[PDB]
DNA sequence: ATCGAGAATCCCGGTGCCGAGGCCGCTCAATTGGTCGTAGACAGCTCTAGCACCGCTTAAACGCACGTACGCGCTGTCCCCCGCGTTTTAACCGCCAAGGGGATTACTCCCTAGTCTCCAGGCACGTGTCAGATATATACATCCTGTGCA
DNA sequence: TGCACAGGATGTATATATCTGACACGTGCCTGGAGACTAGGGAGTAATCCCCTTGGCGGTTAAAACGCGGGGGACAGCGCGTACGTGCGTTTAAGCGGTGCTAGAGCTGTCTACGACCAATTGAGCGGCCTCGGCACCGGGATTCTCGAT
């Protein structure tokens, strides 16, 4: 039949879960949050792109991602993004 | 074989004193409706204009919600809840 | 033959898909190339604010005495904090409705 | 005896906290169409509209004059006044850039 | 239109009219560049009303249907045949222009109510209908100048020549008049009370560097001394002797006409 | 081999065709890119420059000046609308501001309204 | 007419009244381009700010002079919509409030 | 050492075309510079986007037109769009 | 480079705010707008070298440059021409 | 400054019901393993600006006195907007066709990416020159004040 | 007390003359764009397929429109006090020119390790399908502001 779709709803939802134990979700509020997941995945992917491209450089690696997030989130959110992706990045290098 | 003229006039007073009171207005002047609806003109104009070239890119014939999803976000007015 | 195939998101523990990611990081025209550990790192800040947002508009259900969230409790979750409304400035959510906010000037006196 | 009427300004504070708390859209739905519809045909003739399209072309207007309304109720606050008058929506539309 | 009217009139008597009409066509041929003067009284023979005017007291519908006078014939045919280098009006009814008068040989230092001008590349506009504005304001027309390697037009603002007390003054009109008066051999002044300045100076400057001065008003001047001939008559008449003895007569007034530039030389006699 | 003349040449231009088409291919705009693009981008800013730059040369005369400067460009942007809505928050180093005051801040009343003296 | 020409026909130094010298450095200024802040104190109030973030930076020349041309240029867009402002509340004078409110239009507070 | 280019040289072209008697000072020339390569990457990131919004991989001249017909506002577009169409034809018919 | 801070938000005098006011077109000036400009124009700058700052540091360099401040200012919606190009 | 009618709003408990949430089959995209060639990390130099300090000149910031223009508070009026009835007006809702056009495959060909050579357009650099700033030197249109007459 | 001039005083305009540093121009390199040539896949037609847009009809009321009486607030005057603009004498530190030192900004080599790419493998994720309860409405009373007496 028609074409497959991508979406972020089963991924948004097992974070709910995970944050919230009870409370459920709408279609609505899902549509919305995965346009804002996409928004901010366009903007910080747009800012490390520009990042790279100031310094001559062919590569989008996690100091470009840093730098792009540090530039974009304001203040707290800016610092336990960093946080949240240092342990992130820290695991994967770790674990594997 | 269809021509609408008079249609700006649809949006009428007890819509505007609406928008308004959501807004926080409390007592309202006789004379910001023809305001209200040229600024809205302006702005439905100046959205339509880029959706409609965004249309007309694809070669399609209809104005799809997308394309008045990219229109409204070239302006620098995201809008969620419509895909995109 | 093989491994048991672990997933890389799980390998990184967090739950957004760090393959898609990557996958929508090469093949959308940002870079001539890509590392190895962008992916996760824009996962882990995804997930992260995916989190906070959920949990603040989960409060704000629970504070109208409901257990699902609709576009109004996101509205009232983004706009209440400072931070997100700051991030998300210009943005209008639909369906979301605005603050209820009252200037003090137009209450009435005498009272 | 007199019929009961409420004083000029308590049923304005009404409506202003009925309609702050509610999330429909308040502009009917057809003349929207049809005004969308009018201004299109200024620019392709014979074209075909989604639902979608017009509604969120709705939705959005509707927040763009919310904010506006927002910001010359500020404006005509400023200038000790209550009623806000079309030089208040100059002056806002001037200050954000419109002009 | 109310009040009084504290108005001396001597009408001067008939016979020192053919006298001074006679000295003043003396005067007349032995002058090599004469420029004329020209005041609101030019037009009171095509009832032109509305400054003392506007102190004693929109006339756009008469605007639009006047017609001019004898005198403004007169002048039109005599810089068709010579003997007239200049011409300077103070006047807004803009009746020279649609007399077929030349523009490059007249000066209105106080505009006219048929001429806009742009304000980003300062062209001139003749149009044909009343520009309805006055102060140097906004038309609501466009200049239409287009340029060249396929760029967009001039697409100024439009705006009036009608003038407004304490506003600026032509420069490309003053300085014209000035050097005019300066290169002048005779000046006759029509119609003007010789009161509002800095066009009313123009005139004397004739005389400083030594030449004539010939005043024609009904109404005294404050410079009716440091002339040379001092005419108190009707402008109407005074004209028809003037150039009886000469010769000529009117060709026509063959509806509103513009002309930029004046015919090569002279037609008919000097 | 042959006469090698420029793209720029052959399109009847001045801005370059060739430094148009490499920056388009290295600026990770997209996989490949068209033949006829270059040179209806490099016509483009063409026409941008040249409506630009008449407009600042014009100023620049208009102050018995046969330099441009900063400041005639800004002038030259200001003063035009379309020009001024695509540059609508620019700011132009040693450029200043365009002359304007409110009408209300002018002292007026100091004239005679012709009323017969009293 | 060698001067004012224009249309018409005709104690100690007066002290100027109290709003010409305005009008004349209004029109001084805005007909100007140079800079209207001294540049040493403008560097240091741009060091200072600095090195709150990380410790012990360096500058070009050509960046405290884009710092200061975009100062420059925020500060006089913002006095002129506080002008606006405050010519709407049937005024002269320029107050706070003015600002506070121009400032809050724009999305800035 | 290195070679550091700029559009000094053409944008100086077009002003000797349209001013023959004009000069430029070296600010207005790094001006202008900064301007052209701004519109350059600014429509350049318009079709860019344009041509991703229809799962294409080529910039071909429609999304140039249509990139500076949604850029360019009103007179400005409608010119551009005729003098790139003109060099378009141009360039096509002298092979 | 010794020396860490003073009191340097005074170096932005008072005949500089009413000499920005007039170019902007201003009449009369209050008292009380010298302290709030000042208090306006320091969030405006640290909100652009905390950006630009944020640039040079990426690149591991310890001297703002130029084009670390026109980057940072465009980025802030507000471009800048005549130091970059 | 206090009571009481009255319209409006907020619990209380039924009740359908349509949408949120769980299950299952299966294409398809993520994963694993190996090869490779280049992008970028790491040293090492060169020298270019960035920083620190000193004198001198003077333009500007500063402090103070003073007067007047402007901001703010009252006061009156009259006019424009709000609140409540009553009547039209048209929006909204169900239901039904009839296509027009957006999606989906197949196929082919022409348009664009690699690569390879080479030579001329464009950049770095040195130079004489000319436009823009300042500084007198005549020329001229107004404007102000002193010395005789009805 | 009001004219009548004459001549000195005031501000503006045009014309030369000198200076100086940025600019227009000529020359020598050099590397990047142009001309040939080939390969492969992106996209332009062509043909179905179904779905969703548009137009129509009809009953029902929700809402808009119109009317009318008050009332309160927008606007125009007055009046007063103070604070802000203006001018002058001090001072003070900015701006310039100069000297000196060195931190690190650019640039060049060398090497290695890390993403791109290509085949097999397989399980997380999507479309389709059921199924039950969170929730939006139904009134009925119980409070709760609101405004007029008193």
């Amino acid at each position: 039949k028609r074409s497959r779709k991508e979406s972020y709803s089963i991924y948004v939802y097992k974070v709910l879960k995970q944050v919230h134990p009870d409370t459920g979700i709408s279609s609505k509020a899902m549509g919305i949050m995965n346009s804002f997941v996409n928004d901010i995945f366009e903007r910080i992917a747009g800012e490390a792109s520009r990042l790279a491209h100031y310094n001559k450089r062919s590569t989008i690696t996690s100091r470009e991602i840093q730098t792009a997030v540090r530039l974009l989130l304001p203040g707290e959110l800016a610092k336990h993004a960093v946080s949240e992706g240092t342990k992130a990045v820290t695991k994967y290098t770790s674990a594997k | 074989r269809k021509v609408l003229r008079d249609n700006i006039q649809g949006i009428t007073k007890p819509a505007i004193r609406r928008l308004a009171r959501r807004g926080g207005v409390k007592r309202i002047s006789g004379l910001i409706y023809e305001e209200t609806r040229g600024v809205l003109k302006v702005f439905l104009e100046n959205v339509i204009r880029d959706a409609v070239t965004y249309t007309e890119h694809a070669k399609r014939k209809t104005v799809t919600a997308m394309d008045v999803v990219y229109a409204l976000k070239r302006q620098g007015r995201t809008l969620y809840g419509f895909g995109g | 033959a093989r491994a048991k195939a672990k997933t890389r998101s799980s390998r990184a523990g967090l739950q957004f898909p760090v393959g898609r990611v990557h996958r929508l990081l090469r093949k959308g025209n940002y870079s001539e190339r890509v590392g190895a550990g962008a992916p996760v790192y824009l996962a882990a800040v995804l997930e992260y604010l995916t989190a906070e947002i959920l949990e603040l508009a989960g409060n704000a259900a629970r504070d109208n005495k409901k257990t699902r969230i609709i576009p109004r409790h996101l509205q009232l979750a983004i706009r209440n904090d400072e931070e997100l409304n700051k991030l998300l400035g210009r943005v209008t959510i639909a369906q979301g409705g605005v603050l209820p906010n009252i200037q003090a000037v137009l209450l009435p006196k005498k009272t | 005896k007199k019929p009961h009427r409420y004083r000029p300004g308590t049923v304005a504070l009404r409506e202003i906290r009925r309609y702050q708390k509610s999330t429909e859209l308040l502009i009917r739905k057809l003349p929207f169409q049809r005004l969308v519809r009018e201004i299109a045909q200024d620019f392709k003739t014979d074209l075909r509209f989604q639902s979608s399209a017009v509604m969120a072309l709705q939705e959005a207007s509707e927040a763009y004059l919310v904010a506006l309304f927002e910001d010359t109720n500020l404006c005509a606050i400023h200038a000790k006044r209550v009623t806000i008058m079309p030089k208040d929506i100059q002056l806002a539309r001037r200050i954000r850039g419109e002009r | 239109d109310k009040g009084k009217c504290g108005l001396p009139e001597i009408f001067d008597p008939p016979e020192e009219l053919e006298r001074k009409v006679w000295e003043l066509a003396r005067l007349v041929w032995q002058s090599s560049n004469v420029v004329f003067h020209t005041g609101a009284g030019i037009s009171t023979a095509s009832g032109i009303p509305d400054v003392w005017t506007m102190e004693e007291r929109k006339f756009d519908t008469t605007f639009e249907s006047a017609r001019p006078t004898q005198t403004h014939m007169a002048l039109v045919q005599l810089e068709r045949v010579g003997l007239l280098r200049f011409l300077v009006s103070q006047n807004v009814d803009g009746l020279h222009v649609r007399s077929g008068f030349p523009r490059d040989k007249l000066a209105e230092l106080h505009g006219n109510m048929f001429v806009e001008e742009c304000a980003k590349c300062k062209t001139q506009y003749v149009r044909d209908t009343v520009v309805g504005t006055m102060g140097l304001k906004a038309t609501g027309r466009l200049c239409t100048v287009a340029k060249a390697r396929g760029l967009r037009a001039c697409r100024g603002e439009l705006r009036d020549t009608i003038l407004d007390w304490e506003d600026s003054l032509p420069d490309r009109d003053l300085a014209l008049a000035d050097e005019a008066s300066r290169n002048a051999d005779l000046s006759i002044t029509l119609g003007t009370s010789l009161q509002i300045r800095p066009s009313g100076n123009l005139p004397l400057a004739t005389k400083r560097r030594g030449g004539r001065l010939v005043i024609v008003n009904l109404q005294p001047t404050k410079h009716d001394r440091h002339a040379d001939l001092r005419i108190h008559g009707y402008v109407d008449e005074v004209m028809t002797r003037l150039m009886k003895h000469l010769g000529l007569e009117i060709p026509a007034w063959d509806g509103p006409r513009v002309l930029e530039r004046a015919l090569p030389p002279l037609p008919r006699p000097p």
